[PDB]
DNA sequence: TATAATGGGAGCCTCTGATGCA
DNA sequence: TGCATCAGAGCCCAAAA
């Protein structure tokens, strides 16, 4: 499903972590923090390993996302070339 | 006249499609990767179901789906609903698409820069 | 000083409330301040009540939402990149159809966003506004077929997305098809369907006479009507197996589901209307003691045979006229994407109840929100109607929710829309503005709501009259759609009466939009006012019925492009409008209740009121819009005052004493200037500069962040490789640039560092490195600068690290910094000025005072405008301005003059002779006579024909300044203009478009990644496009060289491009061009489509433009 | 890796040329 | 064979974002 490949195990653990943000909004009424999430997640959990699973899975966004105006401009054409001198 | 059907499928130089870390370390990408990796997929299984010898009735559905996933690829839309992204009504860009129209290849980088 | 006010028209009743459009659009859908039991079925409400129950023996129902309060306030919001929003619950029951068994809970929904009291929104921090969208009214229309005459198609449209057309047409064979997503059949197949039996059909429709054969087919009567719905579902759905129970299934989704097919409220009010019945509910047909029974076809069959036979009553419509087009306002938008977001969640619910465990199952288990969460947040983030809030100045954002697009999604497209649908309507009159609509491509798209005008719940716009009986005009008012004020005989507003009775022996009225002049005794109601015709910004335009429209237009627009002005003053001439765009804009601060002033501070006012409760204001100081212009408030009453309730306590910005101030009020002479006004140029004094006029604060927001990396953590510090103390001057300890430092392009506002790539130490560096003695820091210098052209003194910085109280960052971002830098603006040349009637034009050139023309008496004029501008334009209200502005110039006077019914020429000559006395009579007792220059002046305008010859010196003036005309002394030579001129008090605003903004020039830069030719716009430092046209333009001229460069050296071509640089810094010419990069990335694209591209030599010999890279 | 489970789900303009029809 | 029907082809520039 994923442009970047995940390992199958861990997509597990995002999914998990999904479930559990979704079940802590649910009952606190608001988004959890990442120390919420890390507590709601048990024992190895701390806010910081939430963020970096967070990070993981990110998706990557097309180069070819519209931009504003009509249909006259892309995403990518706002990037700069850094490897090229 | 045999070379109108394809066995081979050419794949674009990878900067020519490029992945690239944005400003905030989140990545951007072409959607030629998306139809490239449809594309690999259905032929990875099409390799195995023909090496476990499944009913035609599976081969073929695997085929017309290949077909399909060469013709995103090629030229979107040509025939059939548009291959989109999930969650995007947005159709792929094929290379078809790049070549051609008031933003395609020829008029908005060759006939002017 | 006075303020006279024009005009006889006695207006019975105030504009309405200008944001209500918005404001109780969205109060009506949210509902929020209803106790539950006491709503209305309408907005997120009727959404609810339209998706529950939920069936399958597992049901879930609907008991009632709540909305909490907001986390935060509305400011917070702004701060922190918020939206400001509320927390949806809903109190859902569980019921076990088998067990019984009941469990209930109230389940968390996600948040809603909330609207601010002035109308917009706050969506991820930025102001939004929500656009009214204009679109064809759902309902059944009859209009001729264009192909055959005499014959008519019948179109049942419902709302956008809750159902197919339905076209109806009589073939030329005879037979009546039914058009549904595109095919055709006969409809007497659906009709039999109904249980429609030939005696019913031929009794109904029998009165016409060679029609009803048209729908008799003996094959389709010999099946019943279950064999009927069998047969159709098969016509219709090829494949599918035509189950009995999967056919009843779709046809009632496609014409009985409420659920599947919604007509409108107003959908089903014009079908009831229309054909002369009463629908049951809002779908085609119903589905009652399982058989399906007719609602909306018989009627619609009856009505179109009645039409095409010619019978007397049935009338095509005319599907432009307002009474079929109807306006979306934010509630329908939103609650529909919320209808769209409660399917899906219903969708999750029903899968849910069955992969489950049949016992163990709460509402909280079954209900997943995120669907409905990424409906709301989609509409809000990314519609077409969701649009990035005009706060320019507080006309804009009062102008954008008062707007009308026929755009967005469910709408016309661009390039699809043809001249009926951008055309004024006769029935625009009193609802749409027929002036303040955009000149380019989308004119007749975006409109505006007219002044007076009101939506309806039903969403149509209606307009007020007031009715007149016998010949009486009451004061009661009649708000009427379109459709019904085509039934009376409406009077113009500026009818003459005497008292409240009609004075005239013909009166001016219209009868379905024509005017027609008509007796006293038929009357039937009468126009408000003039401004009921017009939006709010063409009512801001005095003397707007000397105006060419084509001007007109331009000049409302550019009102909303006016900057705000640190001394900015309303206009010496007003419309009477300019009191209530301040206060409807909410951008002023007025008093609640009578009271008496505690405490005036720059930041704060304080409010003693009757209670004896201490109310205290706090007051916007230098804001940054969303344009960058000021937003500042600024306190007009000092400590002690006695207030009443409405009195002004702070101006905001671009307000005088609670007056709208677009601009400032200049002394102008029209007149030719050496070529320095040509072409529209506009040719001003330095006194403006000197005097602050035109002069404008402005703020932009540079944002860095500083974030992990797999090479390592960006450091936002003071500590940067290779920089000097000079360098960092005005950096503190942590490396942001401290509050009120001056910072100029090049200028570093937050020092940061970056772990340099991991190839880094090139070998040569390591050398270089070597040669010097200093070890290769780990990290580059990323540190953010000021952009070329940009600059001024920082007002602000926000910091916010991870790890710190309240902040919490997206993901991988450690600390984040936002540099607030603000500029003075001065006017300068180039800078945008325009005035209300659409005069228009660039300052090209500042003279200093002694070189502007001036009065006898030594003032120096401010401005002069080029008379060439007038007659091509038919522009003459700013004429008129310009003669009242003299007189109120030396009487201190401004006025109200209202439109159609202002200051007529006598009037304004009355005030312009008291101004002479004041201009001459001053002199001729301060002991001085007639000038010889201006004898001179008076000898060349007696040849004119502009005085009268044999009059005195003094004599001739006078009539001179009854014309608006002065002697005016050129400042370069002392000698006089030949001839008189005319000069005046002009307003004049000065527009957004700031030449500042649009300098930008690029010698090399950056590339795009694929194409590697320079990228685009001013905050990329972009090149600029050499087109298609271009290049013809350099092919015309036959320069090869020069159109060959652009094609390379100057592009994509990265040889080139690279060898002409080294050759420009070394003196030497620029080398031959190679091949252009984005030619071969062509090559490699046909290759990818399986085509072989080669280039040959002239023997036909491959040539290699890879240079043996590719081929192995 | 084992109760049984067996066919989906949705929609908003003009010219030119090939294709399918008396 | 001469007429209709439909699929596919186009629909301003630069600027901005
Ligand atoms: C990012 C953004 O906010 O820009 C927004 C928004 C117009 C502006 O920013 C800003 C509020 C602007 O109104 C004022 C400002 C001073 O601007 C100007 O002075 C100029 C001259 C530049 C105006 C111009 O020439 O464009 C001036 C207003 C004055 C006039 C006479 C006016 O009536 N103009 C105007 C111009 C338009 O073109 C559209 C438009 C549209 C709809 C439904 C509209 O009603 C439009 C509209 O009314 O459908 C299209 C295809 O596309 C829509 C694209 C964008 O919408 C976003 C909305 C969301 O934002 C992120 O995802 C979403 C996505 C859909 O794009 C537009 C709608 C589209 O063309």
């Amino acid at each position: 499903a994923r442009t970047i490949r995940i390992p199958v195990h861990m997509v597990e653990t995002i999914n998990k972590l999904s479930r559990t943000a979704r079940q802590l909004q649910q009952e606190l009424g608001r988004e959890p923090t990442y120390e919420e999430i890390a507590e709601a997640m048990g024992p190895g959990w701390d806010a910081k390993r939430v963020e970096e699973t967070l990070k993981i899975a990110q998706e990557p966004v097309s180069l070819e996302t519209p931009i504003g105006d009509e249909k006259d401009s892309f995403y990518g054409d706002f990037i700069p070339d850094e490897h090229l001198p | 006249p045999e070379w109108m059907i394809l066995e081979a499928v050419p794949v674009l130089p990878p900067d020519l499609r490029p992945m690239v870390q944005v400003d905030g370390g989140r990545f951007a990408t072409s959607d030629l990767n998306d139809l490239y990796r449809r594309l690999i997929n259905r032929n990875n299984r099409l390799k195995k179901l023909l090496a476990q010898g499944a009913p035609e009735i599976i081969i073929r559905n695997e085929k017309r789906m290949l077909q399909e996933a060469v013709d995103a690829l090629l030229d979107n839309g040509r025939r059939g609903a548009p291959v989109t992204n999930p969650g995007s009504d947005r159709p792929l860009r094929s290379l078809t698409d790049i070549l051609s129209g008031k933003q395609g290849r020829f008029r908005q980088n060759l006939l002017g820069k | 000083m006075e303020i006279k006010r024009f005009g006889r028209i006695r207006e019975v009743i105030p504009l309405p409330p200008l944001t209500e459009i918005q404001v109780e659009s969205y109060r009506r859908a949210l509902q929020a301040d209803v106790p539950p039991e006491k709503r209305e079925n309408v907005g997120i409400q009727a959404a609810f009540r339209e998706t529950f129950p939920i069936e399958e023996g597992l049901v879930l129902d609907f008991l009632e939402y709540r909305l909490g309060e907001p986390p935060f306030p509305q400011d917070e919001c702004r701060e922190k990149d918020l939206t400001y929003q509320a927390p949806l619950y809903a109190r859902l029951q569980l019921i076990h159809k088998d067990t019984g068994l009941i469990k209930e809970d109230e389940v968390f929904l996600g948040h809603i966003p909330l609207m601010t009291e002035d109308g917009s929104f706050i969506i991820n921090g930025a102001d939004r506004v929500i656009v009214s969208q204009i679109h064809r009214s759902p309902g059944v229309y009859f209009t001729p077929d264009p192909a055959r005459p005499g014959r008519y198609i019948a179109s049942i449209i419902p709302l956008p997305k809750r159902g197919p057309w339905i076209d109806l047409e009589v073939e030329p064979n005879g037979v009546v098809s039914m058009k549904v997503n595109k095919r055709k059949f006969p409809l007497v197949l659906l009709l039999r369907v109904l249980g429609y039996d030939q005696e019913t059909l031929a009794r109904e429709l029998g009165a016409y006479g060679e029609l009803v054969q048209g729908l008799m087919d003996e094959s389709v009567f010999a099946m019943r009507p279950e064999e009927a719905l069998i047969r159709l579902f098969t016509l219709l759905r090829p494949g599918d197996p035509p189950k009995r129970d999967k056919a009843v299934a779709y046809v009632y989704g496609l014409i009985a589901d409420p659920r599947r097919y919604d007509l409108g409220e107003a959908g089903r009010y014009k079908a009831e209307e229309k054909l002369g019945i009463r629908l049951s509910g809002r779908t085609l047909a119903r589905f009652e003691d399982g058989e399906f029974k007719d609602e909306v076809f018989l009627p619609t069959l009856r009505y179109l045979f009645a039409l095409t036979a010619g019978v007397p009553g049935h009338e095509v419509d005319d599907i432009d006229h307002l009474g079929n087009r109807r306006i979306r306002t934010v509630g329908e938008l939103m609650t529909d994407q919320f209808r769209v977001g409660l399917a899906r969640l219903a969708r999750g619910v029903r899968e849910r109840m069955l992969m489950g465990s049949e016992d163990s199952l709460t509402p909280a288990k079954l209900v997943n929100s995120r669907p409905l969460e990424a409906a709301i947040r989609e509409f809000f983030s990314r519609s077409q109607l969701s649009q990035f809030k005009d706060e320019t100045n507080p006309l804009s954002s009062l102008r954008h929710k008062r707007r009308i697009s026929a755009l967005g999604p469910g709408g016309l497209t661009r390039e699809r829309a043809g001249f009926d649908v951008r055309d004024v309507h006769r029935t625009h009159y009193g609802r749409i503005c027929p002036v303040e609509t955009p000149e380019g491509a989308n004119i007749g798209l975006i409109t505006s709501l007219a002044a007076y005008a009101r939506v309806d719940e039903l969403g149509f716009i209606r307009t007020p009259y007031r009715r007149v009986v016998g010949g009486v005009v009451t004061d009661e008012v009649v708000y009427m759609t379109a459709t019904e004020e085509d039934r009376y005989t409406i009077a113009q507003a500026n009818t003459p009466l005497e008292g409240n009775r009609i004075a005239a022996e013909r009166v001016v009225a219209r009868r379905k939009g024509e005017p027609v002049i008509v007796s006293p005794e038929e009357v039937e109601f009468m126009d408000v006012s003039p401004k009921q015709v017009f939006s709010v910004n063409t009512n801001l335009i005095p003397f707007l019925e000397h105006d060419d429209a084509n001007r007109a237009l331009m000049g409302s627009n550019m009102q909303t492009q006016a900057v705000p002005l640190i001394r900015a003053q309303a206009p010496v001439v007003m419309t009477g409008l300019e009191e209530r765009v301040v206060r409807d804009s909410l951008a002023a601060l007025y008093a609640e209740e009578d009271g008496e002033v505690a405490k005036v501070d720059g930041n704060r006012i304080v409010v003693r009121y009757e209670d004896g409760r201490l109310v205290e204001y706090p007051l916007r100081r230098f804001y940054r819009s969303n344009q960058g212009t000021a937003l500042d408030q600024r306190p007009r009453v000092v400590v002690g005052q006695r207030v009443r309730k409405g009195d002004l306590l702070a101006d905001g910005p671009a307000s005088e004493n609670g007056f709208l101030a677009l601009g400032q009020n200049v002394l102008v002479a029209i007149m030719p200037f050496d070529g320095y006004n040509f072409e529209d140029a506009i040719v001003i004094s330095e006194e403006l500069l000197k005097r602050d006029f035109y002069t404008s604060i402005h703020i932009e927001r540079y944002e860095i962040e500083a974030r992990d990396t797999k090479l390592g953590p960006e450091r936002i510090t003071r500590d940067i490789p290779h920089l000097s103390e000079a360098a960092l001057r005005d950096l503190d300890e942590e490396g942001v640039v401290r509050i009120g430092a001056e910072v100029k392009p090049g200028d570093i506002l937050v020092g940061r560092t970056s772990f340099k790539g991991e190839s880094e130490p090139t070998p040569e560096e390591r050398l270089l490195r070597s040669i010097f003695g200093e070890k290769a820091r780990d990290v580059k210098d990323t540190s953010l600068r000021v952009p070329p052209g940009e600059g001024g003194i920082v007002v602000r910085t926000v910091r916010l690290r991870r790890g710190d109280p309240g902040v919490e960052l997206k993901p991988g971002v450690r600390e984040v910094v936002r540099v607030y830098v603000a500029q003075k603006r001065k006017l300068q040349v180039g800078d945008k000025l325009a005035n209300r009637h659409g005069n228009k034009g660039v300052v090209a050139k500042i003279l200093p005072v002694e070189d502007m023309p001036h009065l006898p008496d030594g003032t120096p004029v401010d401005v002069i405008l080029n008379p060439l501008g007038v007659p091509s334009r038919m522009n003459l209200g700013q004429i008129l301005e310009t003669h009242l502005g003299l007189a109120g110039y030396f009487l201190g006077q401004r006025y109200i003059s209202p439109i159609f019914d202002g200051a007529k020429e006598p009037e304004i000559k009355e005030l312009l002779a008291q101004a002479f006395e004041v201009y001459f009579g001053k002199r001729k007792g301060e002991g001085f006579g007639v000038d010889k220059r201006e004898v001179e002046v008076l000898r060349r305008a007696e040849k004119l024909g502009l005085v009268t010859p044999g009059k005195t010196p003094e004599e001739q003036l006078k009539e001179l300044f009854l014309q608006g005309k002065v002697v005016l002394y050129d400042g370069r030579t002392g000698e006089p203009i030949e001839g008189p001129i005319v000069v005046g008090q002009m307003f004049i605003m000065k527009l957004y478009h700031m030449v500042e903004d649009k300098m930008h020039a690029r010698s090399t830069g950056p590339y795009s990644l694929i194409t590697q030719q320079p990228l685009g716009g001013k905050a990329q430092f972009g090149g600029q496009r050499f087109g298609e046209m271009e290049v013809w333009a350099l092919e015309a001229y036959g320069a090869a060289h020069t159109l060959q460069e652009m094609l390379t050296l100057k592009s994509d071509d990265i040889e080139g491009r690279n060898a002409a640089y080294e050759a420009i810094i070394k003196g030497e010419d620029v080398p031959e061009p190679s091949v252009p990069e984005s030619f071969r990335v062509l090559v490699k694209e046909l290759q990818a489509l399986a085509l072989d591209v080669q280039t040959l030599d002239e023997k036909d010999n491959p040539v290699d433009i890879f240079e043996g890279l590719a081929s192995k």
